[PDB]
């Protein structure tokens, strides 16, 4: 019991999916990295007879 | 001395509003008109004569 104007939309649509092929790849630390001085883990040929 | 032992504190209150509804959902006062007819009808009355 009640006047008022309406305006209303109807939506009609539909997402579908076909190709069973999709790659991810996933990113971290990016500021920190460029942040702070990172450089050069060397593999220590450990001629210091230990090996 | 007449003053002694007035403490005076506000209780609570009373607020008027009115709901100005731009539909509104009040029935008013109803107007009508009704017709009261009556019937009015004239007899005779006891006859005079000479002889």
């Amino acid at each position: 019991q009640r006047i008022g104007r309406e305006i209303r939309l109807t939506p009609r649509y539909r997402y579908f999916n076909f190709l069973p092929i999709m790659l991810v790849i996933n990113v971290i630390n990016l500021e920190e990295a460029i942040a702070q001085r990172t450089a050069l883990d060397v593999n220590e040929t450990q001629v210091t007879p230990a090996s | 001395a007449a003053l002694s032992g007035l403490t005076v504190t506000g209780v609570g209150y009373s607020l008027e509003a009115r709901l100005t509804n731009i539909n509104q959902l009040e029935m008013g006062l109803l107007i009508d008109s009704d017709v009261q007819k009556q019937g009015f009808m004239i007899p005779t009355l006891p006859p005079l004569v000479i002889v």
